[PDB]
């Protein structure tokens, strides 16, 4: 099956990537890096997301919309795979590309709170450094940045992990495992899918948005309710 | 208003016409080098812009049908014929910038899509906008 | 009734009859301006009482216990005292985090409202003699407010506000001698300490409320005793008050923006979340966010640190680090502010005894420097948050850093330059009204073909036709003829219908009758007013 | 004797604007079209076509024409001097206008309720994109009608407020034609 | 018969009509005060009341 | 570098400029812009030629 | 001008009826993401201050 798949990836990879990855998967000299050894995990990032195919040179890649299905990725994947190996895909039991069973260790049917909390203090050490404590993203030099990690899938965050996609480190599955990815996972979809108890949650950035919300629009109302009981002379 | 109003009627029977041989022509011609068939961008503009003047020249038509034989038109007239009020006219407003000023905060929220812009750029248009059309009719002091 | 008695039995005892005469009788002007101030005083009214209901859960302690409580997705994890009561406050008591989160808003709005409060004061020139004694007062208000709403939120022990407290204590150790011993005393060792959170704890619930109560106390008195300033106007003089007497009229009115400030903090604490600390975890200095700045009202001296270049001192046994600079520097912001109304008089050259305001346009000079100093503000502002403007705007952070730096120094010199020149526009205006008379807009063509605008003079006319000019007196003149009633309803009624004619007439020539004594009155007073000055 | 009938130069004014924005509709129609032209060959649109609700259509399509004669009540009312039935009329004018937005969004709710949006088809994105400039163009036009009725609040009604009135009625016609068109375009011509 | 604003100027519809949405008797606009006015008028009949006033030496 | 004369020009003349006194320096202007003053009154007219040709 | 007046008094006499309602008898009780009733929890604070 996977042999007759290669043929597919060879023909869509000989049709975009060369430009900047040669036909060989070498690189080129300041064009694009060498894919030897990334992995399927690596390419169904980049290409699902939709970073790839980058048609500017840049501080950094800009997540879009992708310009291949899921089965060209997979496709493509696999023709890199034949290069070398590298990671590879999270498969669930049946052999489907895992998602919603990798929220948290202890997954049955919802998230399990204890996996939310082990996963929050992992991402507040590791990732919440780069990111936000809720994962709203952050600013890096010259003009680099950590995304909102709203858009991604369980998959996309797993292979995140895994890669380290341009100026994220690496996390290889021997010093964060298995079950600390998974409740990370877990703690990011909790965050992510649960409304703020207390009303409209400003964007979660904390100190910034609370304050221009203020010291703008509730000052101006109220000035303007004091026009109003007041005189102008 | 008889010059101009009826000054028109050529720009649109000519786009006008323009548009249905247009069609007729794409529609049939299967000439090498292009492709047969109907092209519906280019038509529907030109029936539209055919629409435009057309619209500016029916509504002056009937409106100049009302008016009557105006000093600026009688090629006859003396400056003594337009004596009066000509019609109040706006001294000075600081509004105008103002709702440019919303326009283009409302616009680079849809750059960046950040939500909260859109909908204040469009609250504080709505403003700018009101407080145009107000200038003149403000109350007085109210004491 | 037996009102008359408890009042009888009230003043057979203590006399009161002639003071409270005297108090219900004061007068209070009417500009919407006057009672800015009065927005911060009701925040800190519902500042106390707030704060007083988050005290019977709060628990100020930096001891740790393993969480067990409402909040499910921390149960288990090792966390200070302090955060657990937070916690606790917001999921388990009933109403606990609708509390927290309007005692938050609160702080937001009393420090704003004390920043425009305090601007009104600065452009109208209402800190001149004799009134100096409540800037100086006013000013340190707005320091310890700050000094408070900072240690406030850092109670919590929440990971956002612990670093917010390394960098207050990294900061104090870094002074050139006795920076050590100062954090030692402060903190009673090396940070964090186990005397830390009770320290800040007492001096944010008892010290600073208590002396910004004493204060504001003082501060009201002061206003009180020497009356309130006024803008210049018809009949208006430096020895008199025109306004309304502080009962029936301005009282039910104090009252009522008391309300509205009131329900609009009860409004945006429960519709808008505020410093939701369940996400933040507990702190431990090890870890840290991108977006970690300080509450608004500090994110200038964050700015101001983020703006330093670096530069540091290297003396044999001894250094002074690079952020002794922004101490300077911060320090030197905040005198310019507290000693204003002196190195005012040393260069305008008088020091006389001013009880009209000036409108902000009359006084280029002094509200240029205004703007100068807001747009200086407002860069260490944007500087402190640049960490998210650069992510949300997608602007390179180095390149926010370097706009902060060359901003503060080339921007308020463009703020100047059109502060200025806006100012003595406007005010060309005024003498270009008060000299040809309002602009109606009606364009009128002679018989010549000369296109005439009539204009609608305010003073009399010579026999020429044509305005004598008025000199100008500082109060604001109309520029619009609406502004002179022209555009007022000449229908009376509700909506979809009319007022029968009879109640029609006679309620309009009412109306103008009243319109034409109100202005008999102010023009007498006026003459007066020229008839005792001589 | 009394002075000349002139041109009422704000009537001037707003129709070439109309006219004007007649050419801004021009180009989703043609959009709109282009996409017909592609989808007819493969059939899709033919089912696509098939989750809209006509009956729907034609009651929001009789609101807004119930709204257009309204307003023109007002207009007549407007230049006899009553002021009083020119604020009954456009209030029921704005009334309407309220009715055929929440008809217009109960639409949008219930599509995306059982399948299609912008992200579902080329369909999605025309009759969305199309439908929902009209929608703007409509709440716009009920808070013109809003200002109307703060100015004959304030104002002492002059001819320069019945012209205003008279104004707005102008921008609310186009509004209705246009609804028309595109109504004939994606429910009937389809 | 319909009401009528009394800041309505008066006119026979009989021999012409005071405005429609084709025509009036202005080339510009309508002036919000009311064509009918005679502008200018005089300083007490404009309702302003200019101050004297001092400040301190 | 053509461009430096033209604002240097603009600059000079508009603060330091040869002062117009009749109406069109030019000397034939045929466009009724050049029968009032330079530069013109506020409403732009004070008075109005016998219009009778182009 | 009664009318104007009564009008906003009977509004915040069913608001702070409304109030005490809602501080009573409204779900206020802390619910997961997975959790039914999540609905009542996550706007318990801002109907009671909405009111
Ligand atoms: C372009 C960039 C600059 C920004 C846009 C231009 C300025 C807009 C604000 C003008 C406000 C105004 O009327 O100032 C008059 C005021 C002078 O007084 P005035 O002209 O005699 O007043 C006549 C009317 O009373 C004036 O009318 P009023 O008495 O009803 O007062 C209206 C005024 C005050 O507001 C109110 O009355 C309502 C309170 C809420 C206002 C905001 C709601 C949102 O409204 C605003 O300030 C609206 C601000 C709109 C901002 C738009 C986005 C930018 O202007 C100034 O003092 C300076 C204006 C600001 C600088 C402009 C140039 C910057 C370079
Ligand atoms: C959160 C809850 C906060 C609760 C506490 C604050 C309560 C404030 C209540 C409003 C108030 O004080 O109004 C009087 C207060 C001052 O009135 P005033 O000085 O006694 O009367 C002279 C006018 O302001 C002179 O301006 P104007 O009225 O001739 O023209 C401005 C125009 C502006 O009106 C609009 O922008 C609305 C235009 C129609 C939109 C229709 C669709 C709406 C959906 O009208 C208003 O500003 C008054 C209506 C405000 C609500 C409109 C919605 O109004 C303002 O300051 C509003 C200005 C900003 C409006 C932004 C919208
Ligand atoms: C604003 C546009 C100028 C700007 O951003 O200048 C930054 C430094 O700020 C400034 O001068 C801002 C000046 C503001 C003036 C006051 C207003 C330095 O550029 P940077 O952000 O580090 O981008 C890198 C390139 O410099 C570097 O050559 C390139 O090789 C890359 O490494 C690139 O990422
Ligand atoms: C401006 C923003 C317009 C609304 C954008 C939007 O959210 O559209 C989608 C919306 C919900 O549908 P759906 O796309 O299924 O859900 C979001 C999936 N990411 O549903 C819709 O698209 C409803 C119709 C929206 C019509 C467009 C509004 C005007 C846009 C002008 C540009
Ligand atoms: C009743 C009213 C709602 C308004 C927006 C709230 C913010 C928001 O949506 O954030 C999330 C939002 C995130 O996007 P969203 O979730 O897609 O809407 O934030 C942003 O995108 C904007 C980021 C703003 C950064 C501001 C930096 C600091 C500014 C400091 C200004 C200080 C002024 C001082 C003035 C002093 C004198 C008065
Ligand atoms: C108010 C801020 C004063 C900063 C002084 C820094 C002196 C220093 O630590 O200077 C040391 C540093 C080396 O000097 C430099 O960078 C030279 C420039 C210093 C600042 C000149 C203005
Ligand atoms: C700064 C050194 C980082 C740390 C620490 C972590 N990540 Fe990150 N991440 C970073 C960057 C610069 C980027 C963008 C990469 C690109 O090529 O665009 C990312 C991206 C992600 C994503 C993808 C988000 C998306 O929208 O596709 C995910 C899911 C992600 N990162 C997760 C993640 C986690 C879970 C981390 C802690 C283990 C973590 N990252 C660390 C920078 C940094
Ligand atoms: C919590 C802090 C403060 C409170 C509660 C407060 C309260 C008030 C009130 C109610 C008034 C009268 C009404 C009004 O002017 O609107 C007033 C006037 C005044 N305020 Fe404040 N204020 C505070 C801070 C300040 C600050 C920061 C300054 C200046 C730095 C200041 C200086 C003054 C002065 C000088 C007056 C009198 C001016 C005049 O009489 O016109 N106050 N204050
Ligand atoms: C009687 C006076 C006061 C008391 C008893 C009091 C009490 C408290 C307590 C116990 C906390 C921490 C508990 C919690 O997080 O809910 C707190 C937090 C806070 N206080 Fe106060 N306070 C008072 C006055 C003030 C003043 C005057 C200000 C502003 C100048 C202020 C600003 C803050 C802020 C911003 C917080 C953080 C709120 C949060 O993080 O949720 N407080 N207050
Ligand atoms: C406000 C705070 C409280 C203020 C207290 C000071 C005012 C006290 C008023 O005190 C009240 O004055 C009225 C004035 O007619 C007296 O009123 C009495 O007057 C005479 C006696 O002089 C009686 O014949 C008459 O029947 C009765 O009305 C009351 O007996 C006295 O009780």
């Amino acid at each position: 099956d996977d042999q007759a798949l290669i043929s597919e990836g060879k023909d869509l990879y000989d049709v975009a990537c060369i430009t900047c990855h040669g036909v060989n998967l070498q690189g080129v000299e300041d064009r694009g890096p060498s894919l030897v050894g990334v992995g399927e995990g690596a390419v169904y990032f980049q290409v699902h997301s939709g970073r790839m195919p980058i048609l500017r040179n840049e501080a950094q890649a800009e997540r879009k919309a992708p310009r291949y299905t899921e089965a060209q990725t997979l496709a493509i994947a696999a023709y890199v795979a034949a290069n070398g190996g590298g990671p590879g895909l999270v498969y669930n039991e049946d052999g489907t590309l895992a998602m919603e069973e990798l929220r948290g260790e202890n997954y049955d049917g919802q998230i399990t709170s204890a996996d939310v909390a082990r996963g929050g203090d992992l991402f507040r050490l590791n990732c919440a450094s780069c990111h936000n404590f809720t994962g709203r993203g952050g600013a890096l030099s010259s003009g680099k940045y950590a995304p909102n990690l709203d858009a991604a899938n369980e998959q996309e965050i797993y292979q995140a992990m895994l890669t380290g996609p341009q100026n994220m480190p690496k996390f290889s599955d021997r010093q964060l495992s298995a079950d600390e990815k998974k409740d990370i996972i877990a703690f990011i979809k909790s965050t992510k899918e649960t409304p703020s108890p207390g009303g409209y949650s400003l964007g979660s950035l904390g100190p910034v948005a609370e304050g221009l919300f203020m010291w703008v629009f509730g000052i101006l109302v109220l000035v303007a309710a004091a026009m109003w009981i007041g005189s102008r002379s | 208003m008889k010059s101009s109003a009826k000054l028109m009627y050529g720009p649109t029977v000519f786009m006008a016409a323009m548009a249905v041989i247009y069609i007729f022509a794409t529609m049939h011609v299967s000439d090498g080098g292009s492709v047969k068939g109907v092209e519906w961008v280019g038509s529907v503009a030109l029936v539209l812009s055919a629409g435009l003047t057309l619209m500016l020249g029916v509504y002056l038509h009937f409106t100049e049908v009302r008016v009557d034989v105006l000093p600026e038109d009688w090629e006859e007239a003396e400056v003594a014929d337009k004596a009066g009020t000509l019609g109040f006219f706006s001294p000075s407003s600081i509004w105008p910038a103002a709702m440019s000023g919303a326009v283009g905060f409302l616009a680079f929220g849809v750059v960046y899509f950040h939500y909260w812009m859109i909908a204040v750029g469009l609250m504080l248009l709505i403003f700018t906008i009101t407080k145009l059309n107000l200038q003149y009719g403000v109350p007085k002091e109210k004491h | 009734m037996s009102l008359a008695t408890v009042g009888n039995n009230l003043d057979s005892r203590y006399t009161m009859a002639s003071g409270i005469r005297r108090q219900i009788n004061k007068v209070f002007p009417t500009h919407w301006s006057f009672m800015l101030g009065e927005i911060a005083l009701y925040s800190f009214i519902v500042l106390l009482l707030t704060g007083v209901y988050l005290t019977l859960f709060f628990d100020p302690s930096i001891t740790k216990v393993i969480y067990d409580g409402g909040y499910l997705p921390l149960n288990g994890v090792e966390m200070s005292r302090a955060y657990a009561t937070a916690l606790d406050i917001s999921f388990e008591v009933r109403g606990g985090l609708f509390i927290r989160q309007m005692h938050h808003w609160a702080a937001l709005l009393f420090v704003v409202s004390m920043l425009v409060h305090m601007l009104r004061i600065f452009f109208t020139g209402a800190f001149r003699r004799p009134r100096e004694a409540n800037w100086i007062i006013g000013v340190v208000l707005i320091i310890l407010g700050m000094a408070e709403g900072f240690m406030g939120y850092s109670l919590p022990d929440d990971l956002l506000s612990g670093v917010g407290l390394r960098i207050m204590s990294a900061i104090i150790v870094g002074l050139p001698i006795i920076g050590t011993w100062m954090h030692w005393l402060i903190f009673g060792g090396d940070f964090p300490s186990d005397l830390m959170l009770d320290r800040f704890y007492i001096a944010h619930v008892l010290i600073i409320p208590a002396i910004l109560l004493g204060l504001i106390a003082a501060h009201l008195a002061l206003v009180w005793y020497q009356k309130h300033t006024q803008f210049p106007g018809a009949g208006r003089t430096e020895n008199n008050v025109i306004g309304i007497r502080i009962m029936p009229l301005f009282a039910v009115k104090a009252v009522a923006f008391g309300l509205i400030v009131f329900g609009f903090l009860a409004l945006l604490a429960g519709v808008t979340t505020i410093n939701a600390i369940w996400n933040l975890g507990p702190y431990n200095p090890s870890q840290v966010s991108a977006g970690s700045q300080p509450d608004v009202y500090m994110l200038w001296t964050d700015g101001a640190a983020r703006v330093m270049p670096a530069w540091e001192l290297y003396l044999g046994n001894y250094t002074i680090p690079a952020v002794f600079w922004v101490a300077v520097m911060l320090g030197i912001l905040v005198v310019l502010l507290v000693t204003y109304p002196f190195i005012e008089r040393k260069f305008t050259g008088d020091d006389a005894h001013h009880n009209l305001l000036q409108r902000p346009r009359d006084v280029p000079v002094r509200t240029s420097l205004g703007v100068m100093a807001l747009v200086f503000y407002i860069l260490l502002t944007v500087s402190g948050g640049n960490d998210v403007y650069a992510m949300q705007f997608h602007v390179s952070l180095n390149a926010m850093t370097w706009i902060g730096r060359i901003g503060l120094i080339v921007g308020p010199a463009i703020a100047y330059f059109i502060t200025y020149r806006l100012c003595i526009g406007l005010q060309r205006s005024d003498r270009e009204v008060l000299e040809h008379g309002i602009e109606t807009g009606i364009i009128k063509q002679m018989p010549n073909g000369a296109f005439i605008e009539v204009h609608q003079p305010l003073g009399p006319v010579d026999d020429h036709g044509h305005p004598i000019p008025l000199p100008y007196a500082g109060a604001a003149v109309p520029k619009q003829m609406n502004q002179l009633g022209y555009a007022e309803v000449e229908t009376r009624g509700g909506f979809f219908g009319p007022d029968p004619e009879d109640i029609r007439a006679k309620a309009k020539e009412i109306e103008h009758a009243n319109h034409i004594e109100e202005a008999n009155t102010l023009r007498a007073l006026n003459e007066a007013n020229i008839e005792r000055d001589k | 004797v009394a002075a000349l009938n002139r041109p009422n130069m704000v009537s001037v004014g707003t129709i070439v604007f109309l006219s004007q924005e007649l050419m801004f509709f021009a180009g989703l129609f043609a959009m709109y079209f282009v996409s017909r032209a592609n989808g007819l060959a493969n059939g899709s649109w033919g089912e696509q076509t098939d989750h809209l609700n006509v009956p729907y259509a034609l009651l929001i399509t009789v609101i807004l024409v119930s709204s257009s004669v309204t307003c023109q009540f007002g207009v007549f009312a407007a230049e006899r001097g009553d002021v009083y039935g020119l604020r009954k009329w456009f209030l029921v004018t704005i009334i309407l206008g309220s009715i055929f937005v929440i008809g217009q969004g109960y639409e949008y709710i219930t599509l995306v309720g059982h399948g299609l949006t912008i992200q579902s088809s080329v369909y999605g994105s025309a009759f969305f994109i199309t439908t929902g400039f009209h929608a703007l163009h409509v709440i716009a036009g009920v808070m013109a009608f809003v200002v109307v009725l703060m100015r004959i609040h304030k104002s002492k009604f002059t001819p320069a407020q019945a012209t205003a009135a008279m104004v707005v009625s102008y921008y609310w016609h186009f509004v209705d034609v246009v609804w028309i068109g595109l109504f004939i375009t994606i429910y009937f011509i389809q | 018969k319909h009401f009528v604003d009394p800041a309505w100027p008066e006119h026979n519809p009989a021999d012409g009509h005071v405005v429609t949405e084709l025509i009036s008797k202005v080339a510009g606009a309508s002036s919000p005060w009311g064509d009918d006015k005679e502008f200018p008028v005089s300083a007490e009949e404009t309702g302003y009341v200019h101050p004297y006033t001092r400040i301190n030496r | 570098l053509s461009v430096i004369p033209f604002i240097w020009n603009v600059f000079k003349s508009w603060r330091y400029g040869e002062l117009v006194t009749v109406d069109d320096p030019w000397g034939y202007g045929n466009s009724l812009e050049w029968a009032t003053s330079c530069p013109p009154p506020r409403h732009n007219f004070a008075s109005l030629p016998r219009i009778r040709s182009e | 001008a009664a009318r104007a007046v009564t009008f906003w008094l009977v509004l915040g006499i069913i608001g702070g009826l409304g109030f005490l309602a809602t501080y009573i008898f409204w779900p206020w009780e802390y619910k997961a993401h997975g959790d039914e009733g999540l609905l009542a929890y996550t706007l318990y604070t801002p109907m009671l201050g909405i009111t």
